């Protein structure tokens, strides 16, 4: 049971101001959103359980999230000099929060790792109070975050707002955030080619994620199958199976963390 | 890691001081100021391309220097009493218009009149009384540093061996003694507000940290009183069961 | 850094002409987006453009999802193109009821 | 809940 | 470059407001900083150029306005401590750059709390060894000073206890004379048990 | 279970030709080595099991290992343009082969990933036939490998020579490669400054690897900010690990040490 | 047993 | 990239002056090496320099161990220097019997 | 991939050809040669920074043909063509030419099953021939139970030529397989030769009574 | 520039290290490159050479070295791989404004005739389906040294099979006496 405020940004050199998109995944389902080109200019509460809360926090949710979006434009004024470019570098600066609590109510371990242009720029560690810059540039950032008690403030935030708010959502979520939707299965013969067939397992609409579906009691996986994590248009996830077996000789693993 | 050294220091009238500021890592710009309540920072100088870049108007005594590896030192050849109160150093990558510089923990160096009046502290832990025991469910411990000059003490506290930041406080300005002319002592009390049960338990040691930082042995003190150096003083406390 | 935009065409609840269902056009990892995505009904575009969160995955890679209200039939060519900056030519996919 | 510390780079 | 307010106060119910004025030539650039008690000068607010409602720290902000030639660092809700010598400064462009924090005596915020039914109480405390030497009120009491250099009491007290989030604005009193809240306006409902002579 | 020919190289421009060092870790112990500044200029077999094999085996060991030692110099003439420097870049090009067999004899899966400047430059994947360059430079390398059937040749080598040689090594190892020395445990109480003690469970000389020690107290996994360092060898190939924790005086017996090994008795 | 496909970069 | 070194001075089988022991200065993860290492016995360099394989670990970081056949006493100052290019000054380790 | 197009082409005397070479990625140097058994490579030509298209794609136009002068052409790909750098080569445009459209002939195939004699050797032998084809564009492969194989598969590098005539002939270009004896004894082992012609399309002015010369799907059969 | 390889055909059995020859005569600083042309496929390069060390490396196990005493490079290997049947050629690039960057020649061909495992000579004849009158003759397991317009036989015919690494060196023949140019031994299993 986790919680993460994904951030992202892009640049439009010579086209105005940079963008910013953010979301949230209390448990797994998306609940919060933001954009730099939307008309609401506010958080978008598109989740069923988290809607009854008072207007003040819906209005803010640190409405200075916009201030953070305007801080990122200042960050990409020295991130341009670090990976030295001229002015036109179209780049993304992603942000990765995360505050994972234990199922009883403990703090387990919090998470954070930032990256730039798909390359890690700075990250936290298990336990805390450590920086692991991964270039000749962000070593400056690592040493400076060492300078003014940065990880200590991160500890404050994690041991505070993360656990407090997250327990608040689990209280509000009731059973919507914790319902454990199991898969439903179907399969047929599916003859292929001229002398072979495919026995494709199907499982759709289950919740939450982390299902194990792999290929008379062996794992003969030596080829390419399946795309990625697959969203069913509401938050529910699904996976299928693929295999090639000869005609007449056709004779999958079914494991889910919430499997009945 | 903008560490400075020495972190407190004391010097009498007219000599030169060797004060160091160590930047975090690769940077080039170093700035110097004076955060005393009197006058203003006035921007002593900033250093660039192995050359002091921006300079104002000083008497010849003021000077400064840094090293190739960015280590930086101050040297104040002549002291004029108050003009040496508190000093700050800055570090920045290149020092541009849109970029800042980061400051260090400073060189708080509150000066004595002469070596004669540098005095050690008289401290005692003041036990909580039963009045703020019986019904408030909240203890009250006090360490008091009577008779120290100047304001260099860095009062902290120790709880049952370890150190915590809860229920302890101290004002930013110790109450001065009788004004006299240019010298006095200070008291600068402290408090504890641990729970009552935290106090009646006999297994809890508490002791103040009136430790002087700011003066060392390299002094020509010769009076009958003790040599003014960094002194190791403390206090003591224990539980009181009922 | 460019990744290259892996895609798929998997559908919602088993497609059948008796009832209604949506097609999902999910995408795997990304690098600088500049993305333009459209849904094909026998060619051309559709007025039902509906994007979603421009979130990202563990390996510093975006992902995306789309909706559309329709019902299919036995004679129709539904598709979801792929466009990006890395590629010079778009990619098209088949909505068959087996994948 | 959100976070308010805007880490300068 | 100098602002009038050398002392600003607020309770824990009002948005922090300070003053930051400036008047220079060319294109001005403003910096903001805070001096937590006897520590470094880590900043909370930066301005270079661009947007008016400039971003900030944990909730601080400021806005740029030629109509007053000032920023006036604002904060809708100051955090619990936030009590330090805030200051802002400008300096003009020179060869290479100047960017000096020339503020002028800053400004010291104090965040007097007032919650949880204050229960007045004043007590006298004794020490170990030679016991002879010995040492929850409202939130508006104006700061005072000792009438003389004898019968010492305290200075301003503001503290907090983390366990139950409670706290105790209180006062100590170490009398110098062998024989005291005369300048204090402690209410009549004080639990003061008269530990004066004892 | 595993055998991985670790390679490494460094360059010091203006001082001659680059240096190359290589090792081997059949199971975990080291058995083979190489250097560019040694005197034997051959393979040095420090191992009690793999010592008696034919003179041709030791003599060659693809003695073109010091031809790869120049292939790397050739590579660092276009890696100087990829991450464009002038001439003076003192740089490292790590290489990592490796085939991991199953306990019965299956190929399981082999591994190979390369890095430059301690940063990933190209890698294999689960299954094979895939390249995942991690910069705008090695995209060219990925395309070049995709051109001439590179992953196919890697498939051939992995499913052939590496895994067959590991069978041979396991057969020659008898019990020296597989004897699974378990830890021996000891601890002392000893105090801290005034009101604390330090429980430290000590286990030394164990083999093979893959043992971790987490602190326990009344059966709960209170993984506090305990300070371990890294996995270290005891001067022969054996590894040892200990524990460290701060406990209040008088309250020690609640804390216990968790000992679990894949080869634990 | 070693490898002999001396890979070019 | 200019990543920072580490340190350790862990001993062989429990130290005891009755028999002989081994010193083990096994430095963990590195980056461009340019390394010089020696063991300290009450000061100054010794003549028992014996390095080992300059291998590398999973997080693209090297490691290196040193041997010596020796017997200590109760009154001795054993240490191991660590030097590199990332730092402007060497580092010294304490051979305390409890680590 | 240095992918080419087309992989096989046939043209009569005189007119121009359009052959494409596609580089792997960003490159500037793309070479051209002629790996014919006759004469020499001669290092035909190459453009340096458009002196190919901007996106590095390269095409060839040989306006006038002189019979054998169009045999097998290759392209390269390299960053700059520096002294110390090499260039990958494409699979070429093998385009063995005919005399005229008249004598472009399809292949005749026959699967020759193993004899009972080859009863104790534990080794079978199936054979496919391509009797009477011209030119040499055949892309012989084999098919086992629907799947590709490359064990027991072979083909001589030069098909044996027919009666010499003057400037034309046919070829046989046989291949054979050596699956196990038990492999052939089983009846569910369909094999089918792959004498599939690559090298000519419908854009031709053929008018003779015989079939139109194009790329054609010939096959075989076995069980 | 002129580059020549006098060996138009090199024959090495599976007991002999490979030896081929390269020659050149140019000016300036010459750079010699090698390539391999697997039959009807690409032109992969395995043996580069620019400058520096003499005994230059090569892919798989191949190598070669440069000697001024003969202006030669001599692609060689102690034990060539099993197939290695190609048209290896050796080319040199000349100095030109911007670089001239394979003028080699016809190169040479290697045939790697194997000889182990008690070859058993045998002749057979194979028939087809449909019109069974058509038939072809077949051979089986010949030696490793054997070097009209009607009744053709084959070209050189050598294979490798990956079941137990055996071989089936044979020769088809399409219309007994057809093996008139063959020197098949007396112990042939030819049943007539």
């Amino acid at each position: 049971h986790s919680m993460r405020y994904f951030f992202t940004s892009v640049s439009r050199p010579g086209r105005g101001e940079p963008r910013f998109i953010a979301v949230g995944y209390v448990d797994d389902t998306q609940f919060v959103r933001f954009d730099s080109d939307a008309a609401s200019q506010k958080m978008e509460p598109r989740a069923p359980w988290i809607e009854q809360e008072g207007p003040e926090y819906w209005d803010q949710e640190t409405r200075n999230m916009k201030a953070h979006s305007q801080t990122d434009r200042a960050n990409l004024g020295t991130l341009r000099g670090y990976y030295n470019q001229s002015e036109d570098g179209s780049h993304t600066i992603q942000i990765m929060y995360g505050c994972d609590v234990g199922p009883d109510g403990r703090f387990l371990r919090g998470y954070r790792q930032d990256a730039y242009d798909g390359k890690d720029y700075i990250a936290l560690n298990e336990d805390l109070r450590s920086w692991t810059a991964a270039d000749m540039a962000a070593q400056i950032t690592k040493r400076k975050w060492e300078a003014v008690h940065a990880a200590e403030q991160r500890r404050v935030y994690l041991e505070g707002r993360c656990v407090d708010g997250l327990r608040r959502y689990l209280e509000n979520g009731k059973e919507t955030l914790q319902r454990t939707d199991p898969p439903k299965t179907h399969m047929t013969h599916h003859p292929i080619s001229d002398h072979e067939a495919t026995l494709r397992c199907w499982a759709l609409g289950f919740y939450p994620a982390e299902i194990t579906l792999t290929w008379d009691g062996e794992d003969q996986t030596q080829d390419t199958e399946l795309v990625e994590t697959r969203p069913a248009g509401d938050g529910t996830f699904q996976k299928w199976a693929a295999v090639v077996v000869p005609s007449g000789e056709e004779q999958c693993h079914v494991q889910h963390e919430g499997l009945p | 890691g903008v560490t400075q050294t020495p972190r407190y220091l004391i010097k009498t009238r007219g000599q030169q001081v060797t004060l160091s500021c160590s930047p975090i890592s690769g940077h080039r710009s170093v700035s110097w100021y004076q955060q005393t309540p009197g006058q203003g920072l006035q921007f002593l100088f900033e250093y660039f391309s192995e050359t002091q870049r921006n300079k104002g108007n000083f008497p010849g005594r003021f000077s400064g220097r840094q090293f190739s590896n960015s280590r930086s030192e101050m040297n104040v050849s002549t002291l004029e009493l108050g003009d040496s109160a508190l000093y700050l150093c800055a570090s920045s990558l290149a020092g541009d218009l849109g970029t800042e510089a980061f400051f260090g923990q400073g060189t708080r160096l509150t000066v004595v009149e002469d070596l004669k009046n540098v005095f050690p502290p008289e401290v005692a832990v003041f036990e909580p009384s039963e009045a703020e025991i019986s019904h408030t469910q909240k203890a009250t411990l006090v360490c008091l540093a009577t008779g120290f000059y100047p304001d260099h003490v860095e009062l902290s506290w120790w709880v049952n061996g370890k150190e915590v930041h809860s229920g302890v406080c101290t004002d930013p300005q110790p109450l001065k003694e009788q004004p006299a002319l240019n010298d006095s002592r200070y008291a600068l009390s402290s408090r504890l507000r641990v729970s009552a049960t935290f106090w009646q338990n006999p297994r809890n040691h508490f002791r103040c940290q009136v430790q002087f930082y700011g003066l060392s042995e390299n002094d020509e003190w010769t009076q009958d009183r003790a040599k003014p150096v960094t002194q190791i003083v403390s206090a003591e406390a224990w539980g009181r069961a009922d | 850094i460019q990744r290259t935009p892996k895609i798929q065409v998997y559908s919602r609840h088993p497609a059948e002409n008796g009832k209604s269902n949506f097609l999902n056009c999910y995408v795997s990892g990304f690098h600088p987006s500049d993305i333009e995505v459209d849904l094909l009904k026998n060619g051309e575009r559709i007025e039902k453009v509906e994007h979603s969160d421009l979130s990202f995955s563990k390996d510093w890679s975006f992902y995306l999802l789309y909706y559309t209200e329709f019902t299919p039939t036995e004679k129709d060519e539904y598709a979801c193109r792929v466009n990006h900056v890395t590629l010079s030519q778009p990619k098209i996919v088949k909505w068959d009821r087996d994948m | 809940f959100t976070s308010d510390y805007y880490q300068l780079y | 470059v100098a602002q009038p307010e050398d002392q600003v106060n607020v309770a824990e119910g009002n948005p922090l407001t300070v003053k930051c004025t400036y008047s220079v030539s060319g294109n001005p650039y403003l910096f903001w900083y805070v001096q937590y008690p006897n520590r470094g000068l880590q900043f909370l607010l930066k301005y270079i150029t661009g947007d008016n409602l400039v971003k900030g720290s944990y909730g601080f902000e400021a806005e740029f306005n030629k109509s007053q030639t000032s920023f006036h660092l604002k904060k809708p809700s100051a955090l619990v401590s936030d009590s330090a010598l805030y200051f802002c400064a400008v300096r003009v462009v020179t060869s290479g750059g100047s960017y000096i924090p020339t503020f002028g005596r800053g400004t010291s915020l104090i965040v007097h709390p007032y919650i949880q039914n204050p229960d007045p109480a004043v007590y006298q405390l004794r020490d170990s060894k030679s016991s002879d030497k010995s040492v929850d009120f409202d939130s508006q009491t104006n700061v005072s000073q000792s009438k003389d250099s004898d019968v010492y009491i305290t200075d301003k007290c503001v503290l907090d206890m983390r366990s139950m989030d409670f706290k105790s604005n209180s006062a100590v009193a170490w009398s110098n004379k062998s024989d005291a809240f005369n300048n204090s306006i402690i209410p009549e409902d004080t639990f003061f048990p008269s530990p004066e002579s004892s």
